[PDB]
């Protein structure tokens, strides 16, 4: 089944302080991540997915690779992730059960920002996704 | 770089949202990160346990911008069947493309029998595992073309039978000065 979409925004409260956004994606699901969109005030995010160590210090790695470019916010932008254990195709992302996997921003939220490699909104906002694929 | 491009699905940054026959089970859309390390939208199936399919998908309306040849390039992945779990037989390799001329711009269903073969496009390689870091160029590239058209526009779609395969992108064109 498809889960209820994520949109990458400073005033979306799904990020706790705490832990950030924890999900429980179960094997077959599908989520779509939303840039912010503007027909009000323009926000930018590089949003990655990364491994734990990245995510702990929202940091980037320079050979890193943006599930999500947020460059334009009057523009639909999205990222469809298919929570498969099997790829049919090369270039897609693949995922295991009981495995949890991390994704990311630390862009800072305005256009200069948009290229920071660490802090950001990961640091600041919280803006940061815990998904604990086929688990509880 | 001497050609013109009525469709290319890499250029969607939303969704591309073609229609699907059956709209759940069969083709589904999902997000890559391409060669270019760019994400991009994506048409898939991988129904090689299941008898008797006819999967099929279909393109928004294509104008044809005048031009009555047009080039069709379809970049395409298979996975290797007896890669997956409990498939122990052949694999389907090949998938069909065909095309419908309209100048109705929006044609409700994909009905069957109206569409018109271009040709059976197969795979001259398959895989068995993702890539995961830097994009390795394996991915299957076949081009045909259809003309003279006659009408303002025209569909696309793909018929799946059975195998474990992504279309990658989708770009129609046509030749400027040949
Ligand atoms: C954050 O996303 C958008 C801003 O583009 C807003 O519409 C939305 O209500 C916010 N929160 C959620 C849960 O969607």
């Amino acid at each position: 089944i498809v889960l209820e979409p994520i949109y990458w925004n400073s005033s979306n409260s799904k990020f706790l302080p705490g832990q950030g956004l924890v999900l429980y994606p179960q094997i077959g699901d599908k989520l779509d991540i939303i840039c912010p969109k503007v027909d009000g005030q323009y926000e930018y995010y590089k949003v990655y997915m990364v491994d734990k160590d990245q995510a702990d210090r929202c940091t980037i790695k320079k050979e890193n690779t943006p599930l999500l470019n947020c460059a334009k916010p009057d523009q639909d932008i999205k990222f469809t992730i298919k929570f498969q254990e099997f790829s049919p195709n090369l270039w897609g992302l693949e995922f295991q059960k009981n495995k949890d996997y991390y994704i990311i921003s630390t862009s800072n939220g305005s256009l200069e920002g948009l290229d920071n490699q660490e802090g950001g909104v990961c640091q600041t906002r919280a803006m940061k996704i815990l998904m604990k694929v086929g688990q509880d | 770089t001497g050609e013109v491009t009525l469709l290319d699905s890499r250029s969607v940054q939303g969704e591309l949202g073609w229609i699907a026959s059956p709209l759940e089970g069969g083709w589904e859309e999902v997000s890559i990160m391409d060669e270019k390390n760019t994400p991009i939208r994506t048409y898939q199936v991988c129904n090689v346990m299941e008898p008797s399919q006819n999967n099929w998908l279909r393109t928004d309306w294509i104008t044809r911008e005048g031009a009555q040849r047009v080039y069709i390039e379809i970049k395409f992945t298979l996975r290797d069947c007896n890669s997956l779990p409990g498939v122990m037989g052949t694999c389907k390799e090949t998938f069909n493309l065909y095309y419908y001329e309209s100048d109705n711009d929006k044609e409700r269903f994909i009905r069957e029998n109206q569409f018109v073969k271009i040709d059976t496009i197969a795979a001259d390689e398959s895989f068995t595992q993702v890539d995961i870091g830097d994009r390795i160029m394996k991915l299957n590239t076949e081009i045909r073309d259809v003309g003279p058209l006659s009408k303002k526009g025209f569909y696309l779609a793909f018929q799946d039978v059975g195998a474990c395969i992504a279309l990658v992108s989708v770009r129609v064109f046509y030749k400027r000065t040949k």
